[PDB]
């Protein structure tokens, strides 16, 4: 959106659950759900690579 | 009572035909439970139709 | 993954992707200090070797 | 403030309940100090996963207990800013034995005013605390070492025995309980030394208290995140043998991450939230 | 090279057992690639198998 999401209350993805939000929350612009901060450095340089 | 209002969902919401209900599906049947608190969000009744695909998914998987 | 117990201990053989892969100690090690990711040499030994 | 327990009677789950609510009146703030708390969630007793779902939502609510009640530190971080002040104010009208030594560790000991994180916090409050320990060393002219790569014990300079006695008492006694903080019951000032050498024991005291209440509190939070990752852990691997809805809906929801705060108390709402779903695969008595 | 044993910098000397631990600078690479070149005619394998 018009703000930068450093707040750590938007980002949140449950997966595999029913969660009924998130699926009626697409295409919506704040929350972001996203996975897990998995990507580590190594895997990030290759990403990018 | 609640067995109208659980049809109210799986006709008006759900929109599933007259072949499934919670005689032939338990997974539906613990399902509801959970999408009859949801009183709001019924106008976007393909959300709930994902989310009862991916019950049926987590019903069948394997790992 | 529980059973083996990482140990590297030579100039040789301290890999720190075996070793990171297989610990948490190391895992943690490795990813606050990104440097000693590479096998060039001083990925830090313990100090008894 | 839901903590649904499965296989015990209604009074040991309002003593568990109640010692939550009880606990910052209670002394040795902690569950490996009390294992009469543990001993009450059923081991021995039940199968395995029902004890030891019943030990994950017990260290789940101590983890939500600890992060409700919010260790406050604000005015005696004020304080403690203030009193690095005052000791920046009176080091520059003192004649110590170098200038230039002083007067640049005196100049970091001006620029470490605070942090907004806990991240940065133990880090900005010991390096003015070495720097104060190192102003007070040159201002009483005693020796300090002089190792390169060796840092400056922390300590009190000048201090009548009974007075260091109650110090580490004291310091020692914030860490059983964090949260019943007790800046200074008695004064520490005295007429006998230089005014330098007592502000940088009121703040040294003030920092040694700070980086005690900080390690204990993150102390706790990483024995109570090894044990809710080792307690879900054990229970998805525990879970991975049967196979129904009810288990592998259960195994999907202790798939998430617990390694933060926020994702814990997500993970302790997502269990509640559907509490009669995954219920069934559980055994009872 | 100069070392640290306990609030003390005393000074260490060892012998360098290998002529491979003489320093890239004073002994690179290939001049040790072209001296088992040397070793290898030497022993008539100058054509390796």
């Amino acid at each position: 959106d018009r703000q930068p999401l450093n707040p750590a209350n938007i980002e949140a993805r449950h997966h595999g659950v029913s969660d009924v939000p998130r699926l009626g929350a697409m295409d919506a612009d704040e929350p972001l759900f996203v996975d897990d901060y998995r990507a580590t450095d190594d895997e990030w340089t290759l990403q990018k690579v | 009572k609640r067995d109208e209002k659980h049809r109210h969902v799986v006709n008006v919401v759900l929109e599933l035909p007259t072949e499934i209900s919670e005689a032939t599906h338990p997974v539906l049947a613990t399902m509801l439970s959970k999408y009859t608190r949801m009183s709001s969000l019924f106008n976007d009744k393909c959300a709930f139709k994902l989310d009862l695909l991916r019950m049926v998914a987590v019903s069948r998987t394997r790992r | 993954i529980e059973y083996s117990l990482p140990v590297p201990f030579h100039r040789f053989y301290s890999n720190p992707t075996i070793c990171a892969a297989l610990s948490d100690d190391i895992k943690r090690y490795v990813t606050e200090f990104p440097h000693y990711h590479r096998h060039d040499g001083g990925f830090p030994l313990p100090t008894a070797f | 403030m839901s903590l649904q327990f499965i296989g015990l009677q209604r009074r040991d789950v309002v003593a568990l309940v109640n010692f939550l609510r009880h606990l910052t009146q209670k002394p040795d703030v902690d569950l490996e100090a009390h294992p009469k708390i543990l001993k009450k969630c059923g081991e021995k007793r039940l199968h395995r996963r029902t004890v030891l779902f019943n030990e994950l939502m017990l260290w789940l609510g101590y983890y939500r207990e600890l992060r409700f009640h919010n260790p406050d530190l604000s005015s005696v971080l004020e304080e403690f800013e203030v009193r690095c002040v005052a000791v920046a104010r009176r080091g520059y009208t003192y004649p110590f034995g170098d200038r230039g030594k002083a007067r640049d560790h005196l100049a970091v000991l001006d620029r470490t005013e605070f942090d907004t994180d806990v991240r940065h916090d133990a880090e900005i409050v010991e390096r003015a605390l070495v720097s104060a320990v190192i102003l007070a060393k040159m201002s009483v002219r005693e020796t300090l070492v002089t190792a390169i790569g060796q840092t400056e014990p922390i300590a009190f300079v000048h201090l009548k025995d009974t007075e260091v006695q109650r110090i580490e008492e004291n310091l020692e006694g914030v860490r059983r309980n964090m949260f019943c903080v007790k800046p200074l019951d008695l004064n520490l000032d005295r007429h006998a030394n230089t005014a330098l050498v007592n502000a940088v024991n009121k703040l040294v005291y003030t920092g040694r208290l700070i980086m005690n209440v900080r390690r204990s509190w993150e102390e706790l939070e990483r024995k109570c995140l090894a044990r809710i990752q080792e307690r879900c852990k054990l229970l998805v691997k525990e879970l991975r043998m049967c196979l129904s809805f009810d288990s592998n809906y259960c195994r999907n929801i202790l798939k998430h991450a617990v390694e933060n705060g926020d994702s814990a108390d997500t993970l302790l709402e997502l269990l509640i939230e559907d509490f009669d779903i995954y219920v069934d695969s559980f055994p009872q008595s | 090279t100069h070392c640290q044993e306990n609030s003390e910098t005393v000074a260490l000397c060892t012998p360098r057992i290998v002529i491979g631990n003489l320093p890239d600078g004073l002994a690179p690479g290939p001049f040790h690639e072209l001296r088992t070149w040397e070793i290898m005619e030497h022993m008539r394998l100058r054509p390796p198998p």
